């Protein structure tokens, strides 16, 4: 499968209303054309996604969309991947303040929600009218930051201490005593959430008077039950769903920042970088062994480069099925930054996975070979020796 | 000001400190015990990046020194330049870790990394404006890797912004001296290469080839091994202390060799070599420096360069000689050797003069190169590896001092991968 | 401090400490009396190690060794002999009879009543010390004190300390000579004990010391005096390491991380190179390659084993003298080089170093050259799967129709003992057996996926 | 009269449903090739 791909742009801020005003985005179905504000003569330049969001003009009809139609088209079809029993990933993209934050959790006084909100919302809608007496479901949250290449733990504040990250043989990389908490009802993982959300490290700069200063990680673990008498399979699917809101590349200049301000932009800044390369050559190889001709040869992709990008191995490339979600500004003068954006979300088209379910090897053995013995009776059956 | 803090694991960090703070007290004109006795003005004038003042018009060392043996700690005492280190920064403890690094990491250490980090905050605080730290430990030993390591993450933890040098003995093919020297090597490479911005390789076989093949020494012993890495120490920060016609910090050289983070395992050299006898018929100019500064048997780390590319090179010349001819001379070593230098550098060389050679020497240079050879080193110690983890040869005695089978897998599969990012960039192709 | 207990048990055990001693008071300057003049002479020094004497105010110099035995005999011998000054009047001898060959008789008869006051001196010998590395033991088998009261000793020390290092010196029964009919019977039972409670025992058999003698030394009717001065050397190199300075100094910790891959393996073989007479001393170098070369020679070993007929899984080289590393190093290449050695697939690296300053000691009427260099080997391999085979058939031979075996059980034994005893040597001899096979063919069967 | 006791050996679930299951796919598979059903 391939990554799936989706863009938003976002109205002004009070800094674009206050300084010149003129929009570059223009965007219709499912195609997002830039405009260069220097040189009105050269070519419309425009890109093709899998989604494009115009939330530029609320009361219009005009293409407009609000977070449920956001919600309705990314989310409910991972959730429903999730039910699948496959590991799900979304995760947002762009410069600083875009939309990434606002996308992602949204404002909870509102009703504007993010993705996590009404992906939760959902999921405990569907275990709530789907349990039976045989049927059960059982789900757990954790919630990690990375602001200088520390992990932090948000569910639990009074840890106040950098984890250290492992790396399993069989499942990855993973964060050791990461405290994954069992949740029953809706306002449990709403209390979570805010509890998560007033942990995390926030400052105001110029470009946003609450720019986010750490990546963020929100981790939900499903699993699903379903027992009988006969053989039927017991905790069978195991998926994870990964919620992942990145901080934005910062230009000094524009940012203003000074000190501590300085050195968590150039963290951000490195972060990203890396998380930009590896997005390129997931994409070129990829692309080559599927289009060149398959020799398959030996192609390094610096997943260890930064921790951002160790932890999601998983998610951008092998065993997850995968979604970008990048944040747009209309102005004008963001142009250099937006272009390279939509630039990096069309390489993220590009990238593939190899995602399957999950299970016990001996079982998944045991099972296969039950299924051939079934069709080589069948064949022996219908032909007239069994 | 910048000034460096100065850190001894283990015998052989110990050993090779003592004999770089003997040539280095002699470059400086510094008495055994602590006065000035030197002639030249430019002696003193930056004597504050590795002394402290001390006031009867004393020099004291910025030194820490490190084990578990308390038995070294003497032999450096009792010795030539003992009474030269103050006493408050011997720091050491009893029952050894007895070559395993477990004891030295997780048990043993554990509880006098403390005191080592009290002393080094200490000295640390007192410092003008720090510019890095530099450690000398041995990679296949107890004490030296896993207190380094420690040490060296307690450090980047608390400093991140300041410099991580660091010079390592690391396990050589054919001469072997413990029987657990892979397990050591694997666990300490894992840590460096996440903690530690720059790391000097060095190989007892490399140094023993130098003293037999060009010095022709008949019975080399660990003194002239340790002199000469202490020749590479000392032509490694040069610059710091004396002017120069272009000048080179740690930084520049970082920047300058450091393509990408992983990438920073450097293999030193020196020159000239001329073994006592031959130096009346060598004519020492440039031109020789460069021939013997790039000759294959000259390299300290036992890596034919030969069978890869030079990511980078650095060299750092001392004495009055012409830029001129040292920007031919380099310039004609990449294009001649055509074939040994990455085609996405231009210019992979760093050049660096300074004015003031050696005591006793009109010409000196150092060697710094990076370059992907260096991966076979790595490759021979993950062979042994495999072959004593697989049958699991002597794991319990790691296992009993709170390991498990996952940090040993892990470690692996980080040197697996230095190894593949290091062979990515050496077959030729990839171009423009 | 590096500080070391030791303790003798039996006759044998006597006898090797009374070498041993000798030795160890002759390398330090310290008279029989336990005076050291050369401190009074020079003025003050760090002579009195702490390794193996303690020093009183009045410099005085007492051993940290403790003597055992259920005879009178033995150490009665050395409470009026030479050095009767030198230890401590307290030597733990039980006023009665002896265990007879009889390992019931020394474990569960009479080793009680001897035991308590046994472990009370280590204690306050262990309380003086700091800093304590391990304990030496020395005792033979086949003997019914050194077998039955060793094992009791050792189960209660590994009850009480714990983590401290316990080596072990024994002498095991030899092929074909003997001094007793039941010697396989005692050494079968110690066995279960010394598997358990040790962390590294080295074995020595007397035909071998007798041989060796007789080829390097031309003696031709050599005592026990001769072998126990020739064990009391090797003692003496294994714990130079942390008496004298030297280039690599080895402890006994660095000794059981690389010479014991797992823990039920800890039997090394021990060699000592240059034993030579003094008039051949003269027509020789006594090179690092020549001791080094002879260490592996089958002839020279101190156990009725060849190595050829095994794989080695560990070696450990101790030098002594004008030893410098890069000879070490020659002669170590060399010997990887020769096919009749041959090692386990599983252990690349083989060879564990140790240099010492101080060169080896002559006892005024000894038998070994003053030499400059020399060099003590210790090899983890599996040909002493063999010589305990052997002991095993004899065992069986005695054991279908239950002879000299109403002796145990009248002296709080029962007959299953026996039995439990033989299965434990059975597994272990069945797990050198595993330990020695060569990794199956591309361990991991095959592979090769895709590219 | 001391007799062999011989181990007490048996078959492990996991372990017996696979080889069984891998035996009986064998012969099954031998038979509709034998017969040129496969
Ligand atoms: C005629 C004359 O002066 O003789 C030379 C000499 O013969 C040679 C061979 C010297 C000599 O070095 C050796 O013989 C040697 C032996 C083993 C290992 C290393 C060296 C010399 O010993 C070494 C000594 O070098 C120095 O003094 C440097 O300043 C050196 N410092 C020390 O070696 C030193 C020794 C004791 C205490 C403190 C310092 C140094 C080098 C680089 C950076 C800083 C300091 C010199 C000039 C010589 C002798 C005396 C024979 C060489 O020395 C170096 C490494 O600079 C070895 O090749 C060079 C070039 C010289 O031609
Ligand atoms: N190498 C060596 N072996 C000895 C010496 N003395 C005794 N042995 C061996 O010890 C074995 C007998 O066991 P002993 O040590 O005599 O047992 P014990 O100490 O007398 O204990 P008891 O039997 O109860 O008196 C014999 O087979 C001897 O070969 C000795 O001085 N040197
Ligand atoms: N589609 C949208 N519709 C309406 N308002 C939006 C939209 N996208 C973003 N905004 C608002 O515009 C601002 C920028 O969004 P925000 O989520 O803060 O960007 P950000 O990247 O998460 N901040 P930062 O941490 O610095 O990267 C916020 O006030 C959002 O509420
Ligand atoms: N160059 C050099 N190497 C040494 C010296 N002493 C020991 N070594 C090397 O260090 C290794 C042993 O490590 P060691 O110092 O004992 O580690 P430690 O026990 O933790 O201090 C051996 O492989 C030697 O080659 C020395 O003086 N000079
Ligand atoms: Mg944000
Ligand atoms: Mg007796």
């Amino acid at each position: 499968a391939s990554v799936k791909v989706a863009v938003r742009v976002r109205p002004f801020n009070s800094r674009e209303m206050s300084r010149d005003s003129k929009c570059i985005i223009q965007m219709s179905g499912s195609t997002t054309t830039i405009v260069n504000p220097k040189q009105p003569k050269e070519t419309p330049k425009s890109f093709s996604f899998d989604y494009s969001y115009w939330s530029h003009t609320s009361p219009e009809d005009i293409n407009y969309a609000s977070q449920k139609q956001v919600y309705r088209d990314i989310g409910e079809e991972m959730l429903q991947h999730a039910f699948e029993g496959y590991n799900v990933c979304i995760f947002a993209y762009g410069q600083t303040g875009a939309g990434k934050s606002y996308t992602m959790m949204g404002k909870q006084e509102k009703d504007q929600q993010g993705i996590i909100p009404q992906l939760c919302e959902d999921l405990f809608s569907r275990i709530n009218d789907t349990t039976n007496d045989n049927m059960s479901y059982s789900v757990e949250v954790s919630y990690m930051e990375i602001y200088c290449e520390r992990v932090r733990d948000l569910l639990n504040p009074k840890n106040k201490g950098n984890l250290r990250v492992r790396e399993h043989p069989l499942l990855g990389p993973y964060v050791e005593d990461l405290s994954k908490l069992a949740v029953t009802s809706y306002n449990d993982i709403q209390d979570l959430m805010d509890s998560g959300n007033k942990a995390r490290t926030v400052a105001a700069t110029n470009m946003n008077e609450t720019s986010s200063r750490s990546h963020a990680v929100f981790n939900i673990i499903f699993t699903q039950k379903r027992h009988d008498a006969e053989t039927n399979i017991t905790t069978e699917k195991v998926s994870k769903i990964s919620l992942v809101d990145l901080a934005g590349s910062e230009r000094a200049d524009s940012t203003g920042a000074k000190g501590t301000r300085l050195k968590e932009g150039a963290n951000i800044n490195k972060s990203l970088t890396t998380l930009g390369k590896v997005i390129s050559a997931l994409a070129e190889m990829d692309s080559g062994p599927n289009k060149n001709k398959k020799k398959k040869k030996t192609d390094f992709i610096p997943y260890r480069d930064s921790v951002l990008t160790w932890l999601l191995r998983e998610n951008l490339g092998g065993n997850s099925r995968t979604a970008m979600v990048a944040a747009l500004s209309p102005a004008d003068i963001n142009y250099d930054e937006t272009l390279s954006t939509l630039r990096y979300a069309d390489r993220a088209k590009q990238i593939r996975c190899n995602a399957v379910i999950n299970e016990d090897p001996n079982n998944k053995l045991i099972r296969e070979l039950k299924d051939e013995v079934t069709r080589l009776r069948d064949l022996l059956y219908a032909q007239g020796l069994g | 000001m910048r000034e460096i803090v100065h850190i001894q694991a283990g015998q052989c960090g110990n050993q090779i400190g003592a004999k770089f703070w003997e040539v280095i007290s002699d470059e400086h004109g510094i008495d055994p015990t602590g006065s000035y006795h030197g002639d030249s003005d430019l002696q003193l004038e930056r004597i504050n990046v590795y002394y402290n003042e001390a006031t009867g018009n004393k020099y004291v060392p910025r030194a820490i020194l490190v084990d578990l043996e308390p038995g070294t700690m003497d032999s450096v005492r009792s010795g030539p330049f003992g009474q030269i280190f103050r006493p408050d920064n011997f720091v050491f403890g009893q029952s050894g870790a007895g070559n395993n690094w477990a004891k030295g990491h997780y048990t043993e250490g554990a509880e006098l990394v403390d005191s080592v980090l009290d002393v080094v905050r200490k000295e640390s605080e007192s410092c003008d404006c720090l510019q890095g730290f530099q450690l000398t430990h041995s990679l296949g030993g107890g004490t030296g890797s896993g207190m380094g390591t420690l040490l060296i993450s307690k450090i980047r933890e608390e400093y991140p912004d300041r410099i991580m040098n660091t010079f390592s003995v690391m396990p050589s093919p054919k001469v072997s001296d413990t029987v657990v020297e892979p397990y050591n090597a694997t666990l300490s490479v894992h840590q460096l290469v996440e903690n530690t911005d720059e790391t000097y390789c060095i190989d007892n076989e490399a140094l023993y080839d130098i003293c037999f093949r060009t010095l022709k020494l008949t019975t080399p012993t660990y003194g002239d091994l340790n002199h000469l890495v202490s020749a590479t120490m000392s032509g490694v920060t040069t610059c710091l202390r004396f002017p120069g016609q272009l000048n080179a910090d740690l930084r520049k050289l970082a920047v300058n060799m450091v393509p990408f983070p992983r990438l920073h395992f450097f293999m030193p050299g020196f020159a000239p070599l001329t073994s006592r006898g031959s130096q009346q018929y060598r004519a020492l100019t440039v031109p020789e420096l460069t021939q013997q500064m790039f000759d294959s048997k000259n390299m300290m780390a036992a890596c034919d360069p030969r069978h890869g590319r030079y990511l980078t090179v650095a060299a750092i010349f001392r004495g009055r000689m012409s830029m001129k001819e040292v920007d031919e001379q380099m310039l004609n070593v990449q294009n001649k050797n055509s074939s040994y230098f990455v085609e996405w550098i231009p210019n992979n060389v760093k050049t660096a003069v300074c004015d003031i050679p050696p005591r006793g020497l009109k010409m000196s240079a150092t060697f710094i190169g990076n370059s992907t050879a260096i991966q076979e080193l790595f490759k021979r110690i993950s062979e042994q590896f495999t072959a004593m983890f697989r049958r699991k040869a002597f794991l319990h005695w790691y296992t009993g001092e709170g390991m498990d089978e996952m940090e040993f897998t892990e470690a692996e599969s980080n040197m697996n991968d230095l190894v593949s990012e290091y062979q990515q960039y050496q077959d030729a192709t990839a171009d423009e | 401090m590096r500080e070391c207990i030791s303790i003798h048990v039996g006759q044998a055990g006597v006898q090797i400490g009374n070498a041993c001693w000798e030795l160890y008071c002759l390398e330090h300057g310290i008279q029989p009396d336990g005076q050291m003049p050369s401190d009074k002479t020079i003025g003050g020094g760090d002579d009195s190690f702490n390794t193996f004497f303690s020093e009183t105010g009045a410099g005085k110099h007492v051993p940290r060794a403790v003597f055992v035995d259920l005879e009178p005999t033995v150490i009665d011998e050395v409470r009026t002999g030479t050095y009767r000054q030198l230890f401590h009047p307290e030597q733990l001898i039980t006023g009665k009879e002896d265990a007879a060959n009889n390992y019931a008789r020394g474990h569960y008869t009479i080793g009680k009543e001897i035991i308590d006051l046994v472990l009370d001196r280590i204690r306050k010998l262990a309380d003086q010390c700091t800093g304590l590395q391990g304990f030496l033991v020395f005792h033979s088998f086949g003997g019914g004190t050194g077998s039955g009261f060793t094992s009791l000793l050792m189960e209660r020390l590994s009850v009480d300390y714990g983590k401290k290092s316990k080596l072990e010196f024994s002498i095991y029964p030899a092929p074909q000579v003997s001094t007793a009919v039941v010697e396989p019977y005692n050494s079968i039972l110690t066995t279960h004990t010394t598997l358990e409670h040790s962390d590294c025992a080295f074995m020595v058999d007397n035909e071998a010391i007798y041989d060796i003698c007789r080829r390097n030394l031309d003696i031709e009717r050599p005592t026990y005096t001769n072998l126990n001065r020739l064990i009391s050397q090797i003692v003496s190199s294994i714990t130079a390491s942390l008496r004298f300075d030297g280039a690599l100094n080895v402890d006994l910790t660095e000794f059981q991380t690389n010479l014991v891959p797992y823990p039920r393996i800890h039997f090394p073989l021990a060699t000592y190179a240059p034993v030579i007479s003094a008039e051949k001393a003269y027509h020789e170098q006594l090179s690092v390659a020549e001791i080094t070369n002879a260490c592996f020679e089958p002839a020279n070993q101190m156990v009725k084993c060849d190595p050829r007929h095994g794989k080695y899984m560990a070696c450990c080289l101790l030098y002594r003298g004008d030893v410098v590393p890069k000879d070490v190093n020659a002669a170590i290449a060399t010997i990887k080089t020769k096919r009749s050695i041959q090692f386990v697939d599983w252990c690349p690296t083989g060879f564990k170093v140790g240099i010492n300053y101080q060169p080896p000691t002559v006892v005024p009427g000894g038998d070994l050259a003053k030499v400059q260099r020399a060099v003590c080997m210790l090899s983890n391999t599996t040909a002493i799967a063999e010589a305990w085979a052997r002991l095993d058939h004899k065992f069986d031979l005695m054991y279908a129709k239950r002879a000299f075996v109403h002796w145990y059980v009248g002296e709080g034994m029962e007959e299953g003992e026996f039995s439990e005893a033989r299965e434990d040597m059975a597994a272990l001899e069945k797990d050198y057996e595993e330990v020695g096979v060569d990794s199956v063919e591309g361990e991991g069967e095959e592979e090769g996926e895709e590219y």
